[PDB]
């Protein structure tokens, strides 16, 4: 559980959008 | 310019004719480039000198 | 004391300092020196213990050197760290315009690894930046000036951190290895581990810990108590270092086949890579410093160690928890606690080589990181220690560096100390450093410590104070960027007569004794109780009986500049530092004077000008004349030691350097020889010990108003001269180039009937404004004209030529006599920039005979404009005739503070006037004490006092009572301060007694021509054709927007509008009404926002079409 926290959210968009960049 | 190069270009293609794709490719490519005219990376990778 | 050319500005020493004046200045240099590392410094350091110090060099060398391929088969190394020698009086470069330097040789050595073989080669390296006796570096006869950027010591650093959430104290610490990345542990909210490194979420540490090999046991074991962590062993869910590791590793990249790399390599690398993972030895050093660690360990490395890692980690845990000290195994203990940025031990400072060194460092690095490159490719065999050299890029930078070295900043050669100040000047900002757009006041913030560190007071000033400064006074600074205050390290009512350079810290542990403090002549401060800063610098009282250390004097975190004016204790710091900075802005007019009063700072300060031609040998004098002087170095030995004059500042001033004595006399090294600039009788001539007095008068000393004599003129008291260099090149290009003849088109005669054979006149020649100058000229063009003309020319035979009639001509507020002749040719080999074949640069005198209105002043910040000039006569004036120097409004001081001005001035007339204690029969009590000796003042004579030490009021006052009544043994003066002159006009008596006195002041590098401008018209942005402001231009002031709003508050419309149009850039009306004007007539009524017109267009442009109707 030694995980801080919000890796997701952020990583989850920048992943998501990141894809979105893959739209170009 | 660019454009000029293009309409001149893929235009000048026309004429000839072929698997369009090609044209599409530019075409849009143009559009784009235009847009760029409008604004740059506003969409996608902004061109940068 | 200890002063060869000493007089006596008799002072008020109520005290004693066994200590005496350091040398300041030393500073860097030493560095440099050390940086160099001279068998000097070598010796230097070398002394005072100091194991194996090193010229900031080596190191360099060894921090990389030796060398080798990646094939592990070609081995290079170095040696001959050193240089050659310059080639100039520097002075040469000075005139000769290049910079001063001396060559570098060094002798690396390659070696095969195959056979292994030999490639030494005492290679030249670089002629090099060669310092000055002013410890400086005047690039191409031109120096800036570098100060060091303050720098809180880097390292893994500590704090509590709360959470209003629960308010829990999620303490923590970072890691910050020089060049080594980051990784930090942090009191977690909920359990546990502020794990993640240089920005990586979080982990269970041990996953890293264990990751290196750590049975969850081994910890709990050594770390079960140590319970919060136990949670760590809980939620840590995952196991297998590796399992982790690799998994981590992903946490790293992320995403990558966890090769054994993942299992270790870079990991170690990561921060076991002094190859690249490379904190700071001093830190390294610190570290131990952090924690009585290995300590007994003259160490050095980036040697990261999980060891200490965890160590200080459980430090964390233990703390968050509250816990005093504790000793790790072996490692002697450490009282737990967070950290601070704020305090200064937190907080080192930088220095040349250091820099440099860094600079350089990449320099080689760079240039270095190449031979490698080439080493390889540079086939084996015949590839000499040479073959692969090219520091070029280094100096390129380096050299360069200066260019860009924004911190090197041209020595304001406006006065000496001014230049000084510049020296000692100190901040922590800029290149890589802060960007004031990011810093909490705290940056500027006060704090205890601070004392004996830098002038409390002074600082920048604009959005700028709390940002920059210098040192305090004495306390040298760490071989590692930390002050070195010695102290009255007391001992049993018997202070230990002993320096103790101190880094605040430590110390901090210790006891704050008090200078100004009555000992029983033994250390035995005669009281049982005393005060003293404490833990929080808790300036706390206490029983004398207990401290370890007192002090080193009074007055210390002071600055020199600080150190300059008494009465403080009565006066606005604001106002102060004000005057402080002020202080500098004097202007070495001409006369040379010193305040008959003034502390000791003074030339004993001034001496630290270290400027005046000043003795070199107990030699008898020798031939003398204002260029130099032969010097009977009594070893037979001599040397017509020189002396400079008439040579500009950064600010247009002579090279003057006035002598002292007599080609025959006899004296001894280090003693004076000849002043020159800010150099009254061996001493910053700095003002005018000047009567004046107290009234606000007829509204003329009102609102800053200022009422001013005149005799002055005549007296002349107020002037020097100032220096532009005067340049104008001969160029090369298209239509031809830029000739410099003397022939000219339909030029007037005399206008030419003046210059030299082929242009500009001859040295020391007078002028005015406009005044043509150069003998230039250039091809004009080729594009026809109206027959009309030509014709016209045919009409008047004035067969026009065709060359760009071109040259130079004097602008405004300009005249004097010819000087410079830096006429330097490309063509004549005189290297110069493109398309040019030569250029001169010239100068002209102008004695600035002081306008009133302006501004001057002296001490007590007590600045002062210069309102009105006023003939003598017409002037309140001694009942004994003699009138003022000027007069002085009242009012401010009250809401200001600086009355010493009063006192000091009382004083003034006093001294100026002298006296004698008629103590006679007995003692003026208040007398009964003090520099007795005085007893009197031979009406007017040298007088100093201590800073936070000097006589008192009553005394002083009573001194008032005392006297050296004048000629008619008279004293128009009152034992009171207020006499009664009358009117140099209407004349009669006054209402009531007259406060008055005297005051030396200083004069200003800031007046009209500094700023005397407007602009009718001229150039205009070839783009936004706005007033091309410029030299030739007056700029033509810009305008504000509020303003406009003002209009609004009226609505003159037009007006504004107009503007917008007009002087704005109304191409037309500009032209147009410009005409009008020209034709003077019901002006071309305001037109239309034109351009605006564009718009439209601009719009359309995008299918935008629309319209009003």
């Amino acid at each position: 559980f030694v995980w801080d926290e919000d890796e997701s959210e952020a990583l989850r968009q920048a992943r998501k959008d990141a894809e979105l960049t893959a739209s170009a | 310019r660019r454009v000029i190069n293009r309409n001149n270009r893929l235009k000048r293609l026309i004429d000839l004719g072929a698997p369009e794709i090609i044209v599409n490719n530019e075409k849009r490519m143009l559009q784009e480039s235009v847009d760029a005219l409008f604004d740059n990376g506003r969409r996608g990778r902004p061109v940068t000198g | 004391n200890s002063v060869p050319g000493a007089p006596n500005r008799v002072s008020f020493a109520k005290l004693r300092e066994p200590l005496e004046v350091p040398g300041l200045l030393d500073v860097q240099t030493d560095s440099f020196e050390w940086l160099i590392g001279s068998p000097r410094w070598r010796e230097s350091a070398a002394e005072r213990g100091d194991v194996n110090p090193v010229g900031g060099l080596e190191e360099v060398l060894y921090e990389l050197s030796p060398i080798e391929d990646f094939s592990g088969s070609m081995s290079l190394s170095f040696s001959d760290p050193r240089f050659d020698d310059v080639k100039a009086p520097v002075d040469e470069c000075k005139d000769k315009d290049m910079t001063y330097a001396a060559p570098l040789f060094v002798t690396a050595e390659f070696i095969n690894n195959n056979t292994g073989e030999i490639k030494s080669q005492t290679v030249f390296m670089g002629d090099f930046p060669m310092m000055t006796e002013k410890g400086t570096f005047i690039i191409n006869g031109t120096e800036r000036v570098v100060v060091s950027q303050l720098v809180r010591s880097p390292g893994v650093y500590f704090d509590e951190t709360i959470d209003k959430s629960t308010d829990k104290t999620l303490h923590s610490v970072k890691v910050i290895p020089s060049r080594g990345a980051w990784l930090e542990f942090d009191v977690d909210k909920r359990d546990t581990v502020g794990v993640r490194i240089d920005r990586k979420r979080r982990q269970p540490v041990t996953v890293l810990l264990k990751a290196l090999g750590w049975t969850s046991e081994q910890i709990v074991e050594r770390f079960g108590f140590s319970e919060i962590m136990r949670s760590t062993l809980e939620k840590d869910n995952t196991v297998g270092t590796d399992e982790a590791l690799l998994d981590i590793y992903r946490k790293l990249r992320p995403g990558e086949p966890p090769t054994k790399e993942s299992a270790q390599t870079l990991l170690e690398n990561l921060f076991f890579k002094e190859k690249r993972y490379d904190l700071a030895r001093v830190g390294r050093y610190k570290v131990n410093k952090k924690l009585g660690l290995h300590v007994g360990e003259p160490i050095t490395s980036s040697t990261l160690t999980e060891e200490d890692v965890v160590a200080t980690i459980e430090y964390l845990v233990r703390l968050h928890e509250g816990q005093t000290t504790m000793t790790v195994p072996g490692g002697v203990e450490v009282p737990v606690e967070t950290d601070d940025i704020d305090h200064f031990g937190n907080r080192r400072l930088r220095t040349v080589g250091e820099l440099i060194q860094n600079q350089i460092r990449v320099g080689m690095s760079r240039m270095e990181r190449v031979v490698r490159e080439r080493m390889t490719t540079q086939d084996v065999e015949a590839i000499t220690p040479q073959t692969l050299i090219n520091i070029r890029p280094v100096v390129a930078a380096i050299k360069e560096f200066f260019g860009t070295s924004q911190l090197s900043q041209f020595m304001d050669q406006n006065n000496p100390l001014s230049g000084l100040t510049h020296k000692r000047r100190l901040s922590a900002l800029g290149p890589g450093g802060l960007s004031r757009e990011r810093a909490g006041l705290e940056v500027r913030d006060v704090h205890p410590s601070h004392y004996g560190r830098m002038c409390p007071i002074e600082t920048p000033e604009g959005p700028n104070i709390g940002l920059i400064g210098s040192l305090s006074v004495y306390a040298r600074v760490n071989p590692f960027g930390f002050i070195e205050t010695p102290y009255r390290k007391v001992v049993d009512g018997v202070v230990s007569d002993e320096i103790v350079y101190l880094t605040a810290d430590e110390e901090d542990r210790h006891v704050v004794a008090q200078a100004n403090s009555p000992i029983d002549a033994d250390g035995r401060f005669v009281e049982p109780r005393v005060l003293v800063r404490r833990k929080a610098g808790e300036v706390e009282y206490v029983p004398s009986s207990e401290v370890d250390y007192m002090d080193v004097s009074p007055r210390q975190m002071v600055s020199v500049a600080t150190a300059m004016i008494p009465f403080l204790e009565h006066d606005d710091a604001n106002r102060a530092l004000m005057g402080a900075n002020m202080q500098r802005q004097a202007v070495p007019l001409v006369r040379s004077e010193a305040p008959l009063v003034g502390t000791g700072m003074e030339l004993r300060a001034a001496i630290d000008a270290g400027d005046v031609v000043v003795a070199e040998e107990s030699g008898v004098i020798e031939e003398v004349s204002a260029d130099y002087i032969t010097v009977m170095h009594d070893n037979g030995t001599r040397r017509t030691y020189r002396m400079r004059k008439f040579a500009r500042s950064n600010h247009g001033t002579c090279a003057n350097q006035c002598p002292i004595v007599d080609a025959g006399d006899r004296v001894e090294a280090g003693q004076v020889i000849a002043d020159g600039p800010c150099t009254d009788d061996g001493e910053m001539a700095l003002g005018k010990n000047l009567l004046v007095a107290i009234m606000p008068w007829e509204g003329h000393n009102y609102e800053d108003a200022i009422i001013l004599s005149n005799r002055l003129v005549e007296e002349d008291v107020l002037t020097s001269i100032h220096i532009e260099e005067h340049e104008i090149d001969a160029r090369d290009t298209k239509l031809g180039a830029e000739e410099i003849t003397r022939d000219i088109p339909n030029i007037s005669d005399e206008v030419l009937a003046d210059l030299d054979e082929r242009g500009i006149v001859r040295i020391g020649a007078e002028v005015r404004d406009g005044d043509i100058l150069v003998g230039k000229v250039t091809p004009k063009g080729e594009t026809e004209l109206t027959p009309e003309e030509r014709l016209l020319r045919a009409i008047f035979g004035e067969k026009a030529r065709e060359v760009r009639d071109t040259s130079l001509k004097v602008p405004h507020g300009e005249s004097g006599k010819v000087i410079g002749i830096r006429v330097f040719s490309r063509e004549d080999e005189d290297e110069l920039p493109a398309g040019v074949n030569e250029l001169v640069r010239v100068y002209v005198a102008q004695k600035r005979k002081i306008s009133d209105g302006d501004k001057l002043a002296g001490r007590h910040g007590n600045k002062g404009v210069i309102g009105k000039i006023l003939p003598v006569e017409d002037m309140p004036f001694l009942a004994d005739g003699t009138p003022v120097d000027i007069i002085l409004n009242t009012h401010g001081v009250p809401r200001r503070m600086n009355i010493g001005q009063i006192l000091e001035t009382h004083l003034g007339w006093c001294a100026h006037s002298g006296w004698k204690v008629d103590a006679a029969k007995g003692v003026p009590d208040w007398a009964a004490r003090l520099p007795d000796e005085l007893l009197e003042a031979q009406p007017n004579a040298i007088v100093s006092t201590p800073v936070f030490d000097g006589a008192q009021e009553a005394e002083l006052q009573g001194l008032l009572s005392c006297t050296l009544p004048n000629r008619d043994g008279d004293v128009l003066v009152d034992a009171d301060g207020k006499a009664m002159l009358f009117d140099g006009r209407s004349g009669e008596p006054f209402p009531y007694p007259v406060t008055v006195g005297y005051m030396y002041i200083m004069k200003l590098h800031h007046l009209v021509d500094d700023k005397i401008h407007a602009r009718s018209t001229g150039p205009y942005s070839m783009i936004t054709q706005q007033p091309l402001g410029g030299k030739a231009q007056f700029g033509g002031q810009r305008f504000g927007e509020m303003e406009c709003w003002a209009m609004q508050a009226y609505g003159a419309a037009y007006t504004l509008q107009e503007l917008l149009t007009i002087k704005s850039d109304d191409t037309v009306g500009r032209v147009k009404v410009y005409e009008a004007i020209v034709k003077g007539e019901n002006i071309p009524e305001p037109g239309i926002p034109e351009s605006f017109k564009v718009l439209l267009k601009e719009l359309q442009s995008l299918c935008l079409n629309v319209e009003v109707l």
